[PDB]
């Protein structure tokens, strides 16, 4: 019974946030209305992680919503799961962020966040053994970047001797909505690698690039990029959701994924990929699953992971199949590609495997890897910081809000700070 | 007769105790009822099996037994398992959160909150013994209860038993069924902390028993439960002796003066023979020879070493099933002719052998085949340092990195008892090498 | 090879063959262990709280 | 893809062998400290024998044979000949050898060397030192060492009246098969002997301090078809018969010793190694052993065919790709 408080704020948070609770709530037998109509004990034997009882044996999600405008609310109310959220946890204001980190830490944010703190408490003190807190928002907006980070710094002084988990969705000019999200992100990754112990990096470059490339989507929408983001979400919390040996608590991931405090931003992979309807018929092999999870097409942040090394490695494999084979194809890959595993972290590749697949596969498997290359990302978001802050474009808008130009070159030397050390520990030997 | 308290720590421990437990009330025929037909002494007694079980007025008989574990859900197992009735409430002990794969927060953090309920659950089992002689303690290497939460027990045990006897059942961590990349930290420092306090220590690696499951019982993929119904056959073995008429290791201080010359070096070698499968339709019943020279196959041993370049110290054997003597010494006399068996100067070159008339007994169900004979050879030699080695090798790669190593110190414990731990064990690995080089 | 000490009894029987002759801490040090480790715990906790107070 | 590490640098026989696993393009070179390897080609000294056949999915390798070195050193060659009852104190085709400290056999070896006087010239073996005067042999210990029996009467090959030793190579797989090389060598001494540089047939003492280096054959450097030839036109005999059923025999006997002790036929992991052997005759054409190379060179122009042998016989046999070697049988 080690419980964990969900938490989505933004648009972003919320619509991937709706999304895997549906997902979920699918695998768990849950309905809409928080029926149980499963055909498997296994479904409930940990539904306590995610999920409140009620009276009726109705299942409440331990969620919390959370935004600067009702507007995506609305839609997550009159969603198909919109009845299923306890409604005392929607916690809105009416003004926006206006894609404005500042707005959403500083002054709008500011406002409303005491409130959802308030919520935050009536969840956790209901928490038999409270295991700690995801967050799903994007770094590139104000509400889920500002504001998402304000929560979690104050979640920390409150819960300090909690788990701290993101899933933080990166910004990129083939999805941009706005050109100051370089500086949004960069304000927010500051954030990140102080109070988080798990990140999750969702590279909206890399969900469009599988959109587009793999799945052959022409013009990709959100919901083709977060029925990436669900399955992937799905898949990594599979042993948080299950009966398991391992990474079955955030903290036993937390020990297991990240040697060094900082360097705990994650590079999700997930097989097969499909696009939604896409109801194919042929069930992967494990050696196929096992040559995908890997693949370079097949990671959720756009990084090469040949272009750095993997200090560790989490794979779950889930649907009715051979462990043995399993086993021997996760060894297969190590073996067979050893000079991108750190040599100086022995076994660093752990594997897991669930009987129950997702919904609409008989054969999945989830990657989580924590790799040097991932430092790939942040120079991007650094190059794209740098060219405006150079000129210090659009900076009034922050000013406007009280910060100093001082915060941001904070922010920036923080982050080239990351990268650096995650090129120190892409060079080390033993 | 001298009472034994057996004391399983973490998931390893207790899942281990689940099976050898189950094993020994089927050895003595008491049933999950708790009830022994055949004890016709009633409320009470002073035979051997005593040692291991307590007896109510209602004829019950009790396992001088305490489980522990930071987390409760495989503890809940044994409270709602087949054997519920055997234990009562008080012996089964559980946390909320356990100690995450974290030496340090299943010592320091979690260990301080915990360690005076459980020594005053062991000293209520304590005060039912006449003759309290020692204690058996089933732990892993590489959990954090079964590392951080031992050690801790083990330096209070020596503190309110001071004369009393330790003897370990401990857990080698194997990657193949390993859950945590900091298991050789952890192992590292459950070993300094309670080499002291440890008079004699016997250790499974995992994976040298997934590997006879995978060969000799042809199990695909051994689970935990594989494991744990061939390592309680072992111990079973081990502690015979303490359970049945004999005169050989009748106590558990007869087993450090049979195996343990030198304190620090007591890390008995096991082998064990023979392990057949049950689904083995036709199988030629093993010799007396046959099994007691596959004692010094490396494939059968508990840990994969070669004893052939190292040096023995001392040498037991345990039979049982239909055994005599005279088979023994000429399987002996054979053996000693075709292999490389070398103790030290200061050693007799001999075995101290113990049979029992009772065959093996084998769990209903179980892979384990029903065999008229079997061997336990308990053997110290320097070999097993391997082992040591291979472990601190791992230790050494990690650490020159600091990695993972926050994750210590952030429950409090100081960079220094890494070092502190590692310089341990290297002069251990050097008093081996003395000893046997 | 020399059999010596042969103990019988209806449950089994033991012996010894020869082949060749020869040629702390206190209770009071653990619990200021114990504490030392849970004031370094609140240190590092208080400066993280003293951190996120500034 | 197979794989393999490198921990030998300075070996001259697994540098090729290292060489041509690559040029198959079905082998991939490691760093040293990798430890998903499929072959290691260790270190010369304390080679981690205990973190070897622990790594799962991998079938592991390794070009030394752990206790092969109780064949290989002076001293521990002596102990084995003398307490191995399949070699035993009667062991004919060994000098007489005694183990001597510095600062033991010292009394052993003097019981019998008064025996001697009433040939007794012998040689002490670590800088070497020959002499009569046993006094003098200890002497020199003391500023390990072992005293062996001097061959006074050594086969002398003509023209030239020098003597010479035979190296032959070794190669014993998993399976424990006693592979010996189709070629030899003989290490000549270009100086004429003399009874009362010349004694010691090693290569680099030769090129030291000869003045008549490699006259008679290329760099001192007789082969077996050349020594073979000669012994039919000189003696009447082939060096078939009259040494190598000796040398045959020798090898047979000291690896078939050893091989309960050695042997990695049911281990976790699995060991090959080159031997080299070398040989002295005397006149009467008897053959007898000096000592045993774990890590023996090989003659230049052997180098191609013999570490293509090993990798056919050793490497090859264990992790199949996608003779020059006698089988001596047991
Ligand atoms: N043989 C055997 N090994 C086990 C068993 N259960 C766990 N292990 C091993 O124990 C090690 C992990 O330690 P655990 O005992 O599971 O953890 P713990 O003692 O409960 O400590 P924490 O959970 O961290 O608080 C791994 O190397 C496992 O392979 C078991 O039932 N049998
Ligand atoms: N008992 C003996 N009788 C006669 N000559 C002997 C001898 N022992 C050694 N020699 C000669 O002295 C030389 C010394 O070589 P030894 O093999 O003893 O040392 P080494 O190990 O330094 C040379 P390598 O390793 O190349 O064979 C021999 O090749 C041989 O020519
Ligand atoms: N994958 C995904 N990304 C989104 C979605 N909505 C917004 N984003 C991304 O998030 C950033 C905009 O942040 P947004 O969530 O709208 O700001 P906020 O609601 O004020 O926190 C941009 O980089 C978008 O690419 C969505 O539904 N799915
Ligand atoms: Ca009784
Ligand atoms: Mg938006
Ligand atoms: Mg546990
Ligand atoms: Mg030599």
């Amino acid at each position: 019974m080690r419980e964990i408080v969900h938490i989505q704020a933004g648009q972003c948070g919320n619509q991937i946030g709706a999304k895997f609770w549906e997902v979920i709530s699918d695998e768990h037998g849950i309905d809409p209305t928080g029926s149980y109509h499963g055909d498997s004990d296994l479904q409930l034997e940990r539904i306590n992680v995610y999920y409140n009882e009620a009276t009726g044996n109705k299942y409440v999600p331990r969620a919390i919503l959370v935004d600067l405008e009702p507007g995506t609310m609305d839609s997550v109310r009159s969603g198909p799961f919109g009845q299923i959220f306890r409604p005392d946890n929607f916690v809105f204001g009416q003004s926006g962020a206006g894609n404005n980190w500042a707005k959403g830490h500083y002054t709008e944010g500011a406002e409303l966040v005491d409130s959802v703190l308030d919520v935050v408490r009536k969840e956790s003190e209901s928490c038999d053994c409270l295991q700690g807190f995801q967050l799903t928002h994007s770094l590139g907006g104000g509400t889920g970047s500002g504001m998402g980070t304000l929560l979690i710094s104050k979640i920390r002084e409150e819960y300090p001797d909690r788990i701290m988990n993101t899933f933080s969705v990166m910004p990129s000019p083939k999805v941009s909505d706005t050109v100051v999200e370089p500086y949004n992100a960069t304000l927010s990754v500051h954030q990140l690698v102080e109070n988080t112990d798990e990140t999750y990096c969702i590279d909206n470059e890399a969900l469009y690039d599988i959109c587009f490339r793999t799945l052959k989507l022409t013009t990709p929408t959100y919901g083709d990029l977060n029925h990436l983001v669900s399955a992937t979400m799905s898949g990594v919390t599979t042993c948080l959701r299950f009966p398991g040996q391992l990474n079955a608590d955030l903290r036993k991931l937390a020990v297991n994924m990240v040697p060094f405090p900082r360097l705990h931003f994650f590079m999700p992979g997930f097989a097969p990929l499909t696009s939604r309807g896409s109801q194919q018929y042929r069930a992967l092999t494990v050696p196929e699953l096992t040559q995908q999870m890997f693949d370079s097409k097949n990671m959720m942040a756009a990084c090469d992971p040949r272009h750095g090394r993997y200090l560790t490695v989490a794979a779950i494999f889930r649907g009715r199949m051979s462990m043995k084979e399993v086993d021997e194809q996760m060894l297969n890959v190590q073996n067979k590609n050893s000079s991108y595993f750190v040599e100086w972290i022995p076994n660093n590749v752990k594997t897991a495997v669930c009987d129950i697949p997702p919904r609409g596969l008989k054969m999945s498997a989830t990657f989580i890897g924590n790799s040097t290359a991932i430092q790939e990302l942040f120079k991007r978001i650094s190059e794209q910081f740098t060219a405006m802050f150079r000129r210090k474009a659009f900076l009034h808008w922050y000013t406007g809000e009280g910060m100093d130009e001082m915060e941001f070159t904070e922010a920036e030397s923080n982050m080239n700070d990351l990268v650096s050390e995650y090129q120190q520990y892409q060079d080390a030997t033993a | 007769m001298r009472e034994c308290i057996s004391i399983h720590v973490g998931q390893a421990g207790v899942q281990i105790g689940n099976a050898c437990w189950e094993l020994y009330c089927l050895e003595h025929g008491i049933q999950p009822d708790g009830q022994m037909p055949s004890d016709k002494t009633i409320g009470g007694g002073d035979d051997s099996f005593n040692t291991f079980f307590s007896e109510t007025g209602a004829g019950k008989h009790v396992p001088r037994a305490v489980f522990v574990d930071l987390e409760p859900t495989v503890i809940d197992e044994v409270r709602t398992g087949t054997y519920r009735q055997l234990f009562h409430p008080e012996q089964l002990i559980t946390g909320k959160e356990d100690a995450a794969n974290n030496y340090a927060r299943g010592h320091y953090t979690i260990g301080k909150e915990i360690i005076d309920l459980v020594l005053d659950r062991i000293r209520k089992l304590a005060d039912q013994c006449t003759g309290l002689q020692g204690f058996l303690v089933f732990h892993s290497f590489g959990g954090g209860t079964g590392s951080g939460f031992t050690s801790l027990l083990m330096e209070r045990l020596s503190v309110d038993y001071g004369k009393k006897s330790k003897l370990e059942f401990s857990i080698y961590p194997a990657p193949q069924v390993s859950t945590a990349v900091v298991e050789p930290y952890n192992s590292i420092l459950t070993t300094h902390t309670t080499l002291e306090h440890s008079d004699c220590a016997f250790m499974v690696d995992n994976e040298a028993i997934y590997d006879i499951c995978r060969r000799n019982l042809d199990i695909e993929r051994p689970t935990y439960t594989n494991l744990n119904r061939l390592i309680s056959q072992i111990v079973s073995s081990i502690t015979a002796s303490l359970r049945f008429d004999g005169a050989l290791n009748v106590d558990l201080t007869e087993f450090q003066t049979n195996l343990v010359p030198y304190p620090r070096i007591h890390f008995p070698l096991a082998t064990y023979a023979p392990v057949i499968s049950a689904e083995k339709a036709y199988h030629e019943q093993l010799s007396v020879a046959e099994i007691t020279n596959a004692c010094f196959e490396p494939a059968n041993q508990m840990v994969k070493c070669d004893p052939r370049h190292g040096k023995y110290m001392a040498c037991c054997l345990l039979y049982r099933g239909d055994v005599v003597p005279k088979d023994v010494n000429a399987a002996i006399a054979t053996i000693k002719t075709k292999r490389s068996i070398q103790f030290v100067d200061w050693c007799p070159t001999g075995f101290k052998v113990g049979i029992n008339y009772q065959p093996p007994t084998v769990v209903p169900g179980g892979d384990l085949a029903k065999v008229q004979r079997a061997v336990c050879m308990l053997s110290n030699t320097t070999a097993i340092a391997e082992a040591w080695a291979r472990l601190d090798h791992k230790f050494d790669l990690m650490y020159a990195k600091r990695a993972f190593v926050h994750w210590y110190v952030g429950e409090g414990m100081e960079e220094g008892e890494f070092s502190e731990a590692r310089e341990d064990m290297a002069a251990l690995e050097k008093d081996y090498e003395e000893v046997g080089v | 090879m020399e059999v010596i000490e042969l103990n019988k009894c209806t449950s089994g029987q033991s012996f010894e063959v020869i082949l060749k002759p020869p040629s702390d801490p206190s209770l009071e040090e653990i619990q200021k262990k114990l504490e030392a480790a849970e004031e370094r715990r609140k240190y590092q906790e208080a400066e993280l709280l003293k951190h996120l107070a500034e | 893809m197979y794989t393999f590490v490198v921990r030998d640098e300075n070996s001259s026989v697994y540098a090729e062998v290292s060489r041509l696993l690559l040029a198959t393009g079905q082998w991939k070179r490691l760093r040293k400290d990798n430890p998903r390897f499929n072959l290691m080609l260790g270190e010369r000294n304390r080679l981690p024998f205990g973190r070897l056949g622990h790594e799962p999915g991998l079938v592991q390798l390794v070009n030394y044979y752990r206790g092969a070195d109780k064949l290989c050193r002076k001293a521990s060659l002596v102990k084995l000949i003398k307490t191995s009852p399949e070699l035993s104190e009667s062991c004919t085709w060994f000098p007489e050898s005694y183990v001597i400290y510095p600062t033991d056999e010292r009394e052993v070896f003097l019981a019998a060397y008064n025996r001697r006087r009433e040939g007794n010239v012998w040689i002490a073996k670590s800088g070497i030192l020959i002499s009569s005067e046993a006094s003098e042999l200890l002497d020199f210990i003391d500023e390990v060492h072992v005293i062996q029996k001097y061959l006074e009467k050594p086969l002398l090959l003509e023209p030239g009246h020098r003597k010479f030793d035979i190296r032959s190579w070794v190669l014993v797989d998993h399976l424990y098969n006693i592979y010996l090389y189709r070629e030899g060598v003989l290490r000549t001494s270009s100086e004429p002997y003399n009874s009362a540089t010349c004694h010691l047939t090693n290569h680099c003492i030769q090129k030291e301090y000869s003045k008549n280096y490699g006259r008679y054959e290329e760099g001192n450097e007789m082969f077996f078809e050349e020594f073979n030839q000669y012994l039919m036109d000189a003696l009447n005999t082939t060096l078939e018969n009259s040494i190598l059923l000796q040398i045959k025999h020798i090898i047979r006997s000291c690896l078939m010793c050893i091989e309960p002790a050695i042997s990695t036929k049911h281990l976790h992991y699995q060991s090959f190694q080159l031997f080299g052997f070398d040989f002295m005759v005397d006149e009467e054409l008897k053959v007898w052993l000096i000592e045993v190379n774990g890590a023996p060179a090989c003659a230049q122009k052997l180098y191609a065919e013999l570490c293509q042998g090993i990798v056919d016989v050793a490497i090859s046999s264990v992790f199949p790709l996608a003779s020059i070697f006698i089988k001596l049988h047991h």
